[PDB]
């Protein structure tokens, strides 16, 4: 039902992260680009709430951005609303993140999402 | 339980003495293994063939006792 | 098979006697060591009145390939190197061990056995002659020095045994009787210390925990050893050691073997080698994930003929609730690399000064290890449909790993680190999201895992508290 | 039974015929 539902059921059973993929959108019919729903927001926080990431969380996310699921737009936005900075292991986590898109960054939809990627750089 | 007390007895003869005849040619787990098997059988019946015997001579009092009973009554 | 083979030669010698069977071996006298060993063997079934018994005496002598000479009936000794006793080489007898004396009274050869295999055991010592005198006297001066260690430890806090096995200098010592070598207690977890509430008394069991054996051993190295009590003189609190040269350059060295290998990490090798500096593994063998090992040793101390099969997710079943655990070994470290360990059976220390360095890091090594053995467990939950609550466990750092589970009242992921900061100490963190509902209080759990015992409890605890609230 | 058995066998490792004979009569008996 909600996104933290089922990203946490994707943690219980073990599921690789393309099998994540098919059942996250059997789990949801209109995709909403995924961004609406707010996926880059809910697989952050639930991967950075220990003091190291779990990396199953993260491999959800990182092949979220390597598969277009999720925008970059959002993915920046929701790394932007981290901090917290005392642990060292999630910000080179969302540095390593970071070092996936950046230097690519190319948004092809509308201009909104341009602008959207302007103010989220 | 007379025959099997008789074959244990007969068994273990046998074997004994040829492990024993097999250690004095040269100066046996399987042998030792049936050994201890039959002489565990035979000791176990040894406390109740004494007993069997005691049981026997009271049987055999009895008999004489009740024989009299029955004539005197005849 | 065998045996009928053997009634149809009977029946072949019948046909063909015992009497030209002993004619047959007086003639091949006439015209060994095997045999000497099965008299052992058929000596040993043998059990009569006490000549007989004394002849089973003998029968354990050439057993152990012991020799035995017998002044009068009563007094019968096993003599080989220093390793002489008599049931009536360098030293008195030392004692009539109640021990070996009350396992002869009664009817118990089999446990004497046992001890003089102990004893020939011990004196294996390769060297030679006046060296292995000198040697067991190297042997003689540290179990001196590490009882007066002990001692002072009791005269300076007059801790109760458990206090002293947990936290104590050297530990709960047991002085050498006969074969069996000195015991160090490292550790009595608190699960096992309860038996289906065991009080110790002065009565603990040999067994009743993690025992580790002092003894000297044979190296290809050479080294210095004192042959002298080192402690002539000691500062009141803690030990002061007077120094080498006195010592000879046997070639052996003290050694501090452990009865079941312990599975150790490479972290620990490093945090124990900064302190004694010899090098605990020397040829470097094989190093793979800890987890693995953890679980071996957790599994294999009770053996069953099928293995687990476990694929690193383990089944637990509690009084409340189902819980399944995922060890998840390979989840690399900040390093890079798993967290990779090998079992150490046997660690070398010339003098007792690193010891109790070298113990304390054990101690936190072995702490870590039973909390997360506690877990480890030979369960078949197949389709289990009402809870099966999934844990999994990370190696986040060498001495840290997260237990991951879902909120019980909320549905975000929430994570306890624990770091095992000393053998008998762990701290641990919940981390919980912002908007949460406060799953528990740190010191409640604390209290009730202290009370009862291991880490699959400690979750349960965790759930339970939450949901009491 | 058995400890005359057993007898034979100690004999038999010492060494005898006289003792064979012997447990052939405890057979009989």
């Amino acid at each position: 039902v909600n996104l933290k539902q089922a990203i946490l059921q994707a943690w219980k059973e073990r599921w690789s992260d393309y099998q994540w993929a098919i059942n996250m959108k059997k789990f949801f019919p209109k995709g909403a680009t995924w961004d609406i729903l707010n996926l880059a927001d809910a697989l952050l926080e639930q991967a950075m709430i220990g003091p190291s990431p779990n990396p199953l969380i993260l491999s959800y996310l990182k092949y979220a951005i390597s598969s277009q699921m999720v925008s970059y737009s959002s993915v920046l936005t929701a790394i932007s609303k981290f901090d917290d900075f005392s642990r060292d292991l999630c910000v080179q986590a969302l540095l390593d993140i970071m070092d996936m898109f950046c230097d690519r960054l190319s948004c092809h939809g509308k201009a909104e999402e341009c602008i959207g990627l302007c103010r989220a750089l | 339980t007379r025959e099997r007390l008789l074959s244990a007895l007969e068994d273990l003869e046998v074997l004994s003495r040829e492990l024993i005849e097999m250690l004095a040619i040269s100066r046996e787990n399987q042998v030792l293994e049936l050994l201890i098997h039959r002489d565990g059988e035979f000791q176990e019946l040894m406390k109740l063939a004494l007993n069997q015997g005691k049981i026997h001579h009271e049987m055999q009092v009895l008999e004489k006792e009740v024989e009299k009973r029955d004539s005197d009554i005849q | 098979l065998s045996k009928m083979s053997s009634l149809l030669e009977r029946l072949h010698a019948k046909f063909n006697p015992w009497s030209e069977t002993i004619k047959l071996v007086r003639q091949v006298m006439e015209k060994q060591h095997l045999v000497s060993c099965l008299e052992t063997l058929q000596k040993a079934l043998k059990v009569t009145s006490l000549p007989a018994m004394t002849d089973r005496l003998e029968s354990i002598a050439r057993q152990n390939g012991l020799g035995s000479h017998l002044s009068a009936s009563g007094t019968e000794c096993y003599i080989t190197s220093d390793m002489f006793y008599v049931e009536v080489h360098h030293g008195e007898n030392p004692v009539s061990c109640p021990e070996l004396v009350q396992q002869l009274r009664e009817k118990n050869f089999d446990e004497f056995s046992k001890h003089l295999k102990g004893l020939v055991n011990l004196y294996n010592l390769p060297g030679d002659n006046k060296l292995k005198t000198k040697m067991y006297l190297a042997l003689q001066s540290l179990e001196q020095d590490l009882s007066k260690m002990a001692i002072m430890y009791w005269k300076a806090t007059n801790a109760g045994p458990l206090d002293k096995i947990l936290h104590g200098s050297v530990g709960y010592l047991t002085p050498r009787s006969g074969g069996h070598l000195m015991n160090l207690k490292y550790y009595v977890s608190p699960s096992d210390l309860l038996d289906d509430i065991i009080l110790h008394e002065n009565n603990v069991s040999r067994s009743l925990g993690m025992n580790a054996s002092v003894t000297i051993e044979g190296t290809s190295a050479v080294y210095k050893l004192p042959i002298a009590p080192l402690i002539m003189g000691s500062h009141p609190v803690d030990n002061k050691w007077t120094p080498s040269f006195n010592s000879v350059d046997l070639p052996a060295c003290f050694f501090l073997k452990f009865p079941q290998p312990i599975p150790v990490s490479r972290a620990f090798v490093q945090k124990l080698q900064n302190c004694t500096g010899i090098p605990l593994f020397e040829t470097q063998p094989t190093y793979a994930p800890l987890y693995e090992l953890i679980t071996q040793f957790e599994l294999s101390k009770d053996p069953d003929p099928i293995p687990l099969n476990h694929n690193m997710r383990f089944y637990a079943a509690l009084p409340g609730q189902q819980h399944c655990y995922f060890l998840n070994k390979d989840a690399p470290l900040p390093d890079g690399r798993s967290l990779q360990g090998t079992l150490v059976s046997k660690i070398t220390f010339q003098h007792p000064g690193r010891v109790p360095l070298i113990l304390n890091l054990i101690r936190h090594q072995v702490a870590y290890n039973t909390l997360i053995g506690s877990c480890v467990k030979r369960t078949i939950l197949k389709e289990d449909s009402p809870g099966l609550l999934q844990f999994e466990v990370c190696p986040l750092s060498e001495s840290r790993f997260s237990v991951s589970f879902q909120h019980p009242v909320n549905d975000s992921l929430v994570c306890v680190v624990m770091d095992v900061q000393d053998s008998t100490h762990v701290s641990c963190k919940l981390y919980k999201g912002l908007s949460d509902a406060l799953i528990c209080t740190d010191d409640f759990i604390a209290k009730v895992v202290q009370r009862c015992m291991s880490i699959p409890v400690t979750m349960r605890a965790i759930r339970r508290k939450a949901e009491t609230i | 039974f058995l400890p005359l058995v057993h007898n034979i066998i100690k004999c038999m490792d010492k060494d005898q015929d006289l003792n064979a004979l012997k447990s052939k009569f405890q057979e009989m008996r």
